[PDB]
């Protein structure tokens, strides 16, 4: 509603897209953390990509 | 876990030793049976002529 | 669902419901390029990763009669 | 007003 | 650089009754397994030598089922969201009971001519078409043109699929999309199987698959070494089917189409065919869907029992009798690994070095050694047996897969082979220094000196001082002992000008006349010893490479 075509929707999916990334890796290493359990985010950012 | 271990090292080679093909052949006449044909085709990177292998 | 919506039906039909895989690519003549590993693994070949990635007279008789 | 395809607009309202 | 372009393919695609034919010429006509007399394959049965070869070339050969009346595919029918379904824009409950209930459907075709008012499906039959037609045009007459105003079966559906105008599905379903959304659950359920539709067709269009070849007209048949549950779902396809055309039937030829169904995916109707032991049929859809520690080994080594080493590496213990002539030839040299002649072992040992295994970091390669006994040995750090054969793979073992260039783990790059257990209690009782304050004397108190560390560890092994007695050691290096960072306990400053820094671990000496300094460390020889084993090692290891 506030941006035109293809800016309303390249603009809104990087949005989401970076936001989704940013939580997922969080969520995920969050769990892993409070078990002690030491990964590289290397190897979550490619599962999340 | 066998396979994705050689594979996370890169031992290709070693890999094709001890999976060797018979196991796909006899793949294609089940799929035959279902009314369809798995072809295997290779282009020359040199004259890209196309070749149908022997499956 | 990722797994399921890859560029190779052959890991798509390995992996689960081979069926609704194998149906849906036979009825529009799908091509896989087995540019993955899982795929050449199938079929025997040599997988495109580590050691497979890329690839893997005259003077004769013409001397001084002396 | 439409302004579809003008992206100094949609740049300044981005902004 | 340029790459090694490298451009293979395959692809799947519904195959034609003519490939199918190409595939076997080879028909199968009879339900005959094997003769009971003779034990013999039937002539044309499923074991035919005249249409699958001699009893290798049976693994391969395949043969077809000339079915009297085309049946579906059961994938592209029942198997939700329909394909053909979908193409004919008809409902599948209205197009199921074309093929397992009693209707049929009018005006089949439009690329013909035709004469009567009917379309649609007709559950009933037409009264009129049953005596008035078929007498009015005499019978003759009436079969040229009968299977154009109505049809039956799945044959029906396979005329709806060949006379499809795929050019005409795009175009009426764009129209009927966008006029949808000019204008809740069903709007937008029917724009989706609009857009599956015009999907479907075009590739249809782009591709050599016709949409007719779901129907199958004939039956492709499994080669006989394939199928040594099969075999009795293709006898009841052919015995149905030789019973039908022995009719030339409605009733028969559901009869044929729903053992097709069994025999391609079962578990689509209900509940499935079950044979006289209460088992369910399966389908092509289904069947498509010790180790002894040993802590003196090295890291790269193991250790083979002669049993197990001498079947793994027999090809090259021939190989390597008859190249230095202890054997003639293949079959001697098997009668001496057989009679245990003591000239194998030593061949043995001989091809075994520099030849590594793979031990299934769960999977790791180790350069084999012969050892007594029966078990195999592993080093405390760590049954299939994989001896490499080609120099390729020989080569990834040694260079790739060894236990040395692997001794960080992957995940965040940590150390592999941590000493553990056993080996690290040793170290920790080996480095607990001296007891200490009111540990090491009873009463508030208001040690040898050793000129090196050599003369310390042969004190300690002449029994003269304890594993954890405190002992000052002369340091001729720099200071680089790991300590507190504290200033001097005390300093005793003499008045002709030397001084001692005494530190809680180390005393220096010092003057203000002299460029003097040394310095001597309060240690003991488990210290000693831990900081001598490592630095030896990495002595010897440079003096031997």
């Amino acid at each position: 509603r506030i941006l035109g075509i293809p800016w309303g929707f390249l603009i809104g999916a990087e949005l989401t897209i970076v936001q989704s990334r940013i939580s997922l890796v969080n969520k995920i290493q969050k769990v892993y953390r409070s078990q002690g359990v030491q990964i590289h985010n290397r190897h979550i950012e490619i599962i999340v990509r | 876990m066998e396979v994705w271990a050689l594979e996370g090292f890169g031992v290709a080679h070693i890999l094709q030793e001890m999976l060797t093909p018979e196991s796909f052949r006899l793949l294609v006449r089940e799929l035959r049976s279902l009314a369809l044909e798995l072809n295997h085709f290779l282009v020359s990177e040199k004259n890209f002529q196309i070749n149908r292998k022997e499956v | 669902r990722a797994s399921l919506n890859t560029q190779s039906f052959i890991s798509e039909a390995s992996f689960q419901e081979t069926a609704r895989v194998l149906a849906k690519a036979a009825l529009r003549g799908r091509i896989d390029w087995l540019k993955g590993l899982k795929e050449n693994v199938v079929l025997g070949g040599v997988i495109p990763a580590g050691t497979g990635f890329n690839k893997g007279d005259i003077l004769f008789y013409h001397r001084e009669f002396c | 007003k439409l302004h579809e395809g003008d992206t100094e607009f949609w740049k300044r309202r981005f902004l | 650089m340029i790459d090694r372009y490298k451009h293979q393919q395959l692809r799947i695609g519904l195959v034609s009754p003519q490939q199918i034919s190409a595939w076997a010429t080879g028909e199968v006509t009879k339900p005959y397994t094997f003769h009971y007399k003779t034990n013999k394959p039937e002539k044309d049965g499923l074991f035919c030598e005249r249409i699958f070869g001699p009893i290798r070339i049976r693994r391969y050969q395949m043969g077809y089922i000339k079915l009297t009346c085309p049946v579906t595919h059961v994938w592209y029918l029942k198997r939700l969201p329909s394909y053909i379904a979908n193409l004919l824009d008809k409902p599948l409950k209205e197009l199921e009971g074309l093929v397992y209930c009693d209707f049929s459907f009018a005006r089949p075709i439009t690329k013909k001519p035709t004469f009567l008012r009917l379309r649609g499906s007709f559950e009933y039959e037409i009264q009129s078409w049953k005596y008035s037609i078929p007498l009015f045009f005499t019978t003759q007459g009436f079969e040229i043109f009968r299977n154009r105003e109505i049809s039956t079966g799945a044959g029906a559906i396979r005329e709806q699929l060949a006379d499809l105008d795929l050019r005409i599905i795009i175009e009426n379903s764009l129209v009927e999309w966008k006029q949808l959304g000019e204008e809740d659950r069903k709007i937008v359920r029917r724009k989706d199987f609009l857009v599956r539709r015009m999907e479907l067709a075009k590739h249809f269009i782009r591709t050599n698959i016709e949409p007719e070849w779901m129907v199958l007209c004939l039956l492709p048949v499994l080669p006989p070494e394939l199928r040594p549950d099969i075999n009795e779902l293709y006898r009841r396809v052919i015995y149905r089917n030789n019973t039908l055309t022995d009719l030339l039937v409605m009733c028969q030829e559901k009869l044929v189409q729903e053992a097709v169904d069994t025999l391609l995916d079962n578990g689509i109707r209900g509940q499935p065919m079950r044979d006289g032991h209460n088992k369910v049929y399966k389908s092509f859809s289904d069947v498509i869907e010790v180790i002894v520690v040993g802590p003196s080994l090295s890291l790269h080594r193991c250790g083979l029992p002669r049993e197990i080493a001498i079947e793994l590496f027999q090809t090259f213990v021939i190989r390597g009798l008859i190249r230095q002539h202890l054997a003639s030839n293949i079959g001697v040299a098997k009668s001496q690994i057989r009679e245990k002649k003591p000239i194998v072992w030593e061949i043995l040992q001989e091809v075994m070095q520099g030849h590594p295994v793979l031990l299934n970091l769960g999977i790791q390669s180790f350069q084999p050694i012969l050892v007594e006994g029966r078990t195999i040995c592993l080093h405390p750090l760590v049954m299939a047996v994989h001896v490499p054969l080609s120099l390729e793979a020989q080569a990834e073992a040694r260079l790739l897969m060894f236990s040395h260039m692997n001794l960080l783990s992957p995940a965040i790059g940590d150390p592999i082979s941590v000493p553990t257990q056993d080996m690290l209690i040793g170290l920790y009782v080996l480095t607990s220094g001296t007891r200490r304050g009111i540990c090491a004397n009873r009463y508030n108190p208001c040690e040898p000196f050793f000129c090196n560390s050599y003369d310390a560890i042969g004190a300690y092994r002449q029994k003269r001082i304890n594993l954890d007695s405190p002992l000052w050691l002369r340091w001729q290096l720099d200071q680089r002992v790991i300590a507190s960072k504290e200033v001097p306990i005390e300093v005793h400053y003499e008045s002709f000008g030397n001084y001692h820094e005494i530190y809680a671990h180390y005393l220096i000496v010092r003057s203000v006349k002299k460029e003097t300094l040394y310095i001597y460390i309060r240690t003991t020889v488990g210290h000693i010893s831990f900081y001598r084993e490592i630095e030896e090692a990495i002595q010897g290891f440079s003096q031997a490479c």
